């Protein structure tokens, strides 16, 4: 069946890189557009970058150079490298699919991992 | 007396997404409109409110150049009264519009055979744009009688979708680059002129 699972979420140093990786099973990773959704505590859903199969990468413009969207699509997965990271970045992260041929329905969504910044 | 950067809006390499359109103020300059109209690639030359031949006995002020990528059939959007997608959440002309729309072919720049994804429509607003409103804000939005509080409702829409360029699409689906030249007819000392 269809599934996104996340990995790469714990407890790290302010300034640090992390790698959140979003494997998909059960479904071809081609000819659909993938999303990066983080919220925080307290906070409603905000929208990080969209990856697609041509490799074009589209970031919020609130947020600039902090993350770099990476798909791969020998083994169907999704990367994001996140660098210098500051205290307001604790967030529960979310995976999301759209299918390119239809409205923009994000389908089934990753269970999410958790990332707490702090010093 | 120097020459208008036509050629940097025009023949440039890239154009951004219609949700995101540039806008180039172009002032101080004489604009030499004769090589625009007597061009063959331009597929699409409609003027509203100024004849295309006149443009070179007319001065102009404040003369703004609107470059964006929309496919085939929404062309007929870029026009005062219509309806759609780009009209209503992408790009709006006012109804008092004075200038031109200029659109041309460009499959053989703008299409990969795997497909192009650099170029983006919004697909829904609450509320139509405002005439020359540009919309860069890129927001999760709801479904209806669920909130968007997590996975737990309706999954959330989201309002970008790209466009599917392929060469091997039909025209009318195919990319079109799309310049929109906006003037003001003479209210102030005029800086934009003819020769
Ligand atoms: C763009 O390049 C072509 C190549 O010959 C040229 O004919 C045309 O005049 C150029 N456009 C502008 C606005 O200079």
């Amino acid at each position: 069946e269809v599934q996104l699972v996340e990995s790469g979420g714990g407890v790290v140093q302010p300034g640090r890189s992390l790698r959140l990786s979003c494997a998909a099973s059960g479904f071809t990773f081609s000819s659909y557009a993938m999303h990066w959704v983080r919220q925080a505590p307290g906070k409603g859903l905000e929208w990080i970058g969209n990856i697609y199969h041509d490799g074009s990468t589209f970031y919020n413009p609130s947020l600039k150079s902090l993350v770099t969207i990476s798909r791969d699509d020998s083994t169907n997965t999704l990367y994001l490298q996140m660098n210098s990271l500051r205290a307001e970045d604790t967030a529960i992260y979310y995976c999301a699919r759209v299918w390119l041929y239809g409205s923009g329905y994000m389908d089934v969504w990753g269970k999410g991992t958790l990332v707490t910044v702090s010093s | 007396t120097n020459l208008c950067p036509f050629g940097e809006v025009f023949n440039a390499t890239r154009f951004a997404s219609v949700y995101a359109w540039n806008r180039k103020r172009i002032s101080n300059c004489v604009a030499d409109y004769s090589v625009l109209y007597n061009s063959a690639s331009f597929s699409t030359f409609k003027c509203y409110g100024v004849s295309p031949t006149k443009l070179n006995d007319l001065c102009f002020t404040n003369v703004y150049a609107d470059s964006f990528v929309i496919r085939g059939d929404e062309v007929r959007q870029i026009a005062p009264g219509q309806t759609g997608k780009i009209a209503d959440y992408n790009y709006k002309l006012p109804d008092d519009f004075t200038g031109c729309v200029i659109a041309w072919n460009s499959n053989n720049l703008d299409s990969k055979v795997g497909g192009n994804y650099n170029y983006l429509y919004r697909l829904f607003r609450k509320s139509n744009l405002k005439p020359f409103e540009r919309d860069i804000s890129t927001e999760i939005y709801q479904a209806g009688s669920t909130p968007c509080n997590g996975v737990e409702g309706f999954n959330c829409y989201f309002p970008l979708q790209s466009y599917g360029f392929q060469p091997t699409n039909g025209v009318g689906y195919q990319p079109y680059r799309v310049v929109v030249l906006s003037f003001e007819l003479l209210h102030a000392p005029a800086t934009v002129c003819g020769p």
